[PDB]
RNA sequence: UUGGCGGAAAGGCCUUGGGUGCUUGCUGGCGAAUUGCAAUGUCAUUUUGCGUGGGGAUAAAUCAUUUGUAUACGACUUAGA
RNA sequence: CCUGAAAAUGGAUGGCGCUCAAGCGUGUUACCUAUACUCUACCGUCAGGGUUGAUAUGAUGCCCUGACGAGUAGGCAGGCGUGGAGGUCAGUGACGAAGCCUAGACCGUAAGGUCGGGUCGAACGGCCUCUAGUGCAGAUCUUGGUGGUAGUAGCAAAUAUU
RNA sequence: AUACUGCCAGCUGGGACUGAGGACUGCGACGUAAGUCAAGGAUGCUGGCAUAAUGGUUAUAUGCCGCCCGUCUUGAAACAC
RNA sequence: AAAUUGUUGAAAGGGAAGGGCAUUUGAUCAGACAUGGUGUUUUGUAUU
């Protein structure tokens, strides 16, 4: 019994993979998961991000 | 033709078989039940007891609200009964019985009822009237009875290498 | 001699138990002639067996054992926990169990 | 296919065992264990047996032979546990046991096909016990009673209680 | 034999057959979580039957393994049992109860020549 | 360490001997009970009849045959006693009181062996001096108990037999001190002496 | 085996004398072993079921019939070679 | 402590009981034991991470570290099972498919799955997906059947039969 | 001096439960060093058995516990349905 | 098929029976390892 400050087994509330089924985008993040973990640069960390998007999360630019 | 849980073998052995008998079925039982294990002689004679009210048909299992009397102290029981309809549908069956053991050529003297079973054949439907109008069913307790009668009749020791040198021990101390 | 006993014998009293729930894990057993707590932990360790007659013969001999050992003192009248591979069939309460000497400390 | 498949295969190979920092450091004795005190047995063959402890052996076992002439527990092996040390002790300053030691005692190279279903003292062992005995029988002389203590079996009486009995 | 693996415990094995499956002939004997409203299997009293939990779960390394060691692999067919030709050590071939006798004696005899253990060698034989 | 052990119950307390017996029983030891009509209860004698009477009073009332049984023999209420004491509704309670036999007087064959007391239970050792105690024997004597003039008028018989057999004893005593006192002073005696025994 | 005593649940106790086995009260002499380092390492005490070989004795009850001091039925109470 | 102190089934410090207490007050230690706390193992969830230059079944994978785990209404996730559809196993099957029974075995936490034995006679499965008239203990549920009650109540108006 | 309280990176003895991981890395100690090690989790030796022996299923017994489920309800074993 | 019933067999039963933790007892059940195995002269060289 502990005093629980905050919820447990609480989700980070963040997509981790793509939900979406597609296998040539589960290939550039499985690229981009192997670069953003080898490369420091945080450019891969937030386009790795960005590609978990959702449809209305990625609008057209 | 498929009798019931019979411990015996079919060369030393005759059967008499009865299926949709208008009797009733637990007064049935309770005559198949007292005559279970006696030889077929005796059995006979006490039937022929049974309708001259010598003897009476202890009855065991469907006794419930029954009367009381003396003729059950032969067997233990203070409720027995008398059932002529169940008797005669019985004997009928032992002299089938016995027919059917002369037939297969059995010794008379040492024939037994070693297996008799009784079941309920399907009940045939009637109509009673009750009060205000109501129908309820007012059905019979047909009997599967069938019986059977037959002639009567007349390891590896481990040890440990402790136990074995043990009754090693005993045997060469002891001579 | 006329007592072959190389063991001092024991009481399996009782489960250890709450007022309302038993544990049939750990067995207590009462000791002849012991009293302190201090004067059981000659006991810690100690090998039981509990003896009992069989119905038929199950390894070329009509008796059966279980085994245990003393594990550790319990209250302050030098009755002694005891662990069993088996535990006690729970029908032996006041049964009368063997307790040898070893693992011998002296 | 009456079961599809596995996808993932486990691999036959055995993992080799990590390497293991536990050594085999020499077995200390208790104390009251001083080669020459009176034992007394208490597991197996020869319960309650006073004997002679006489060497340790490197097999963490104890060599003990009360002498054969007097309770005829012959030279054999004991576990150091189920023994009790005694305060009363014997001199063994003339008794040989340096050629006592682990294959001395190996039974019998038994195999998986010697093996009887159904179910003779050697000469060395013999002839080997009775140069030891020598030595101890003419040592334990010496000191009365002791001979009719060391042939006589232990047992716990009615009232004695062993943790409060000093050997 | 099999591989070596640690020691398999159950962690639990008596099954959990449902409340009440005894007293009533109708609640069959499958585990059904008991959901209601003074429900005490659902509250979980002391004295009473326990429920599944996740605790139960047996060890990672020792699931789907019977004590032999083996993982139960159903074959049927010889092909199928040429899969596991390379996998002697882990899997055992059962062959399926639809198996014809005079098709199981081809399988056994593969099976035997090829090193797989098979956990019902006795099956449909006749004799 | 008895086998079975034969308690005595002059100048016992019923509580504080019946809780050490009902321990014992289900401990597994065997125990008889011998002259239960010689026990004490702790309170002066009209207060205990009182709380008998009161006890009395409880009698199912749809049907007095099956109510609780006021025995009144001083075996019995000593048995009440112990019962409550042991849980007897269960099997391990009901083999424990299988293990227990209660008298009065000391019948045989239980009048030639030795008795013993519980020094923890006596009236002597656990009552302040001043304090009335109250004698099961006169107490069932006035709940309704019938035999208390016939066991007394028996056990005169068996007291006078005992003293008869402590007279020929005392006998022995005599003469095997006198043997030891002789065989004493002697070089075996004095080695003994100085050895411990 | 002389006797006794013991009626509370006696079923036990005591004694005379004799024979018998052992005797560790003392001194000896011979055997122990392989149960292989422990595995209670089995020795008790109830109840019968088959048989050995002696002893001892050689019926009742119930049903059925009947009687009524009894009685729903049982039961009870009678009588009947 | 006593009187004050009287309620109706028999009766309640829980009971037995307890009198230098086993009562009241107080204090000392010793001791007992919760699914509490600590440690370890395992399950699961979550979190933070490691894991691709001839190197690993090619990553919802594997692994490491850590923290937690109660739960109705309710929410979400992963799964099991049923009727049928597309594909596949050139799947099984009259030398016996399905079904049914099995205080016989095994797997899974479980939904369930598998195997053995018996009856049986003609179709039926595993996996990837699709679809639904898809999972029952209750609804004074519907239909069918069968029980205890129970060989019981009762088969006694109309004078009566031998 | 001793009591009490406290400290020891003081020693030592006994007892219980646990052996998770599976090449190596690492921290470290002792070693002049070679190496060994109680240093990122148990090894060594011995014995018995090799099957109902351990274990499982089931029935029974015992110790303790266990109210009859669904639902309405603040509250269900309810003399609520 | 189940309810339900009979027979046989097994088991238990002092105002319930049934269930859980644990073990006894009885009944019944799978596993070892007895591995092609540190080889061992083929009776005109694939049994170690």
């Amino acid at each position: 019994g502990i005093d629980h400050t905050s919820k447990q087994h609480k989700r980070s509330g963040h997509r981790t993979a793509p939900k979406s089924d597609n296998v040539y985008l589960k290939l550039l993040v499985k690229l981009y998961t192997f670069l953003a973990r080898r490369t420091d640069a945080p450019f891969n960390k937030v386009v790795l991000k960005a590609l978990f998007l959702s449809k209305i999360n990625r609008p057209p630019v | 033709a498929r009798y019931g849980a019979t411990s015996t073998n079919p060369a030393k052995s005759a059967s008499a078989r009865g299926s949709y008998l208008r009797v009733s079925f637990k007064n049935t039982r309770e005559t198949a039940q007292a005559i279970n294990g006696w030889e077929l002689t005796k059995a006979q004679k006490y039937l022929e007891q049974v309708l001259d009210h010598q003897r009476a048909i202890p009855f065991r299992r469907f006794n419930s609200s029954i009367g009381r009397t003396a003729q059950g102290k032969e067997f233990g029981v203070t409720k027995a009964r008398w059932p002529a309809k169940s008797v005669k549908f019985v004997q009928g069956l032992l002299q089938n019985a016995a027919a059917n053991a002369e037939a297969k050529g059995l010794d008379a003297t040492k024939l037994y009822v070693s297996h008799i079973q009784v079941n309920q054949a399907p009940k045939q439907r009637r109509r009673t009237y009750r009060a205000h109008g109501r129908i309820n069913k007012y059905e019979s307790s047909p009997s599967h009875i069938e019986l059977v009668v037959t002639e009567k009749e007349e390891k590896v020791v481990r040890l440990t290498s402790r136990q074995r040198g043990r009754i090693a021990a005993q045997k060469r101390i002891a001579a | 001699a006329e007592s072959h006993r190389l063991y001092v014998k024991g009481k399996h009293l009782s489960y250890q138990r709450s007022k309302r729930v038993n544990n049939p894990n750990v067995s207590l057993i009462k000791i002849e002639g012991v009293a302190t707590p201090q004067d059981a932990q000659f006991y810690l360790g100690k090998r039981i067996a509990y003896v009992y007659r069989a119905s038929k013969e199950v390894r070329g001999s009509k008796i059966r054992v279980m085994w245990g050992k003393v594990t550790r003192t319990h209250g302050n009248s030098g009755v002694v926990r005891a662990t069993f591979r088996n535990n006690l069939p729970a029908k032996t309460f006041g049964a009368s169990v063997r307790i040898f000497l070893y693992p011998s400390n002296i | 296919s009456a079961q599809k498949a596995p996808k993932w295969y486990p691999s036959e190979d055995v993992a080799a065992l990590k390497k293991t920092r536990k050594a085999a450091r020499p077995q200390k004795l208790r104390a009251s264990l001083v080669p020459g005190t009176v034992l007394i047995l208490l597991a197996g063959r020869f319960r309650g047996k006073r004997v002679v402890y006489l060497k340790h052996l490197e097999d963490n076992t104890l060599l003990i032979s009360g002498p054969f002439k007097v309770n005829g527990v012959p030279l054999r092996r004991v576990n150091a546990r189920y023994v009790i040390a005694t305060s009363t002790k014997v001199s063994v300053e003339g008794v040989n046991v340096e050629k006592f030691n682990v294959e001395y005692f190996a039974k019998e190279k038994l195999t998986k096909k010697e093996k009887k279903e159904a179910k003779e003292i050697k000469a060395e062992r013999v002839e080997d016990q009775k140069v030891v005995d020598k030595a101890l029988i003419a040592e334990i002389k010496k000191t009365p009673l002791l001979k009719q203590y060391l042939s006589a079996s232990f047992s716990l009486k009615n009232g004695d209680k062993p943790h409060m009995l000093k050997f | 034999a099999s591989l070596p693996h640690p020691k398999i415990v159950k962690k639990h094995t008596k099954k959990f057959k449902r409340h009440h499956s005894d007293r009533y002939h109708r609640v069959a004997e499958n585990w059904r979580k008991q959901k209601g409203i003074d429900s005490v299997v659902r509250r979980r009293f002391r004295g009473n039957i326990s429920q599944p939990k996740i605790g139960y779960g047996s060890n990672k390394k020792t699931k789907f393994l019977s004590p032999s060691g083996h993982k139960t692999f159903l074959v049927a067919n010889v092909k199928d049992l040429e899969t596991l030709t390379m996998h002697t050590k882990t899997y055992a071939a059962e062959i399926a109860h639809n198996i014809s006798a005079k098709n199981r004696v081809v399988i056994l005899a593969r099976a035997k020549a090829l090193g797989i253990k098979v956990t019902n060698p006795k099956g449909r034989l006749a004799l | 360490v008895e086998p079975v052990v034969v308690i005595d119950g002059k100048g016992h307390l019923v509580g504080r001997l019946a809780s050490v017996v009902a321990k014992q029983l289900l401990n597994g030891q065997k125990i008889v009970v011998v002259r239960a009509e010689e026990l004490n209860i702790s309170g002066e004698f009209f207060r205990n009849k009182l709380k008998y009477h009161d006890f009395l009073r409880k009698a199912t009332a749809f049907n007095k045959t099956r109510g609780p049984f006021h025995f009144r023999a001083p075996s019995r209420i000593f048995y009440k006693a112990l019962r409550g004491m042991v849980s007897h509704k269960t099997a391990r309670g009901k083999a424990a009181l299988e293990r227990l036999k209660v008298f009065e007087g000391i019948p045989p064959p239980y009048d030639k062996k030795k008795r013993v007391v519980v020094p923890q239970a006596l009236r002597v050792l656990r009552l302040k001096p001043g304090r009335k105690y109250t004698t099961l024997g006169k107490l069932s004597t006035s709940v309704g108990w019938k035999y208390e003039d016939v066991v007394a008028k028996l056990e005169a018989k068996r007291k006078v037999s005992s003293a008869e057999y402590y007279a020929k004893k005392r006998a022995f005593t005599k003469k095997v001190a006198s043997a030891n006192a002789t065989a004493a002073e002697s070089d075996v005696a004095k080695q003994l002496a100085a050895l411990g025994y």
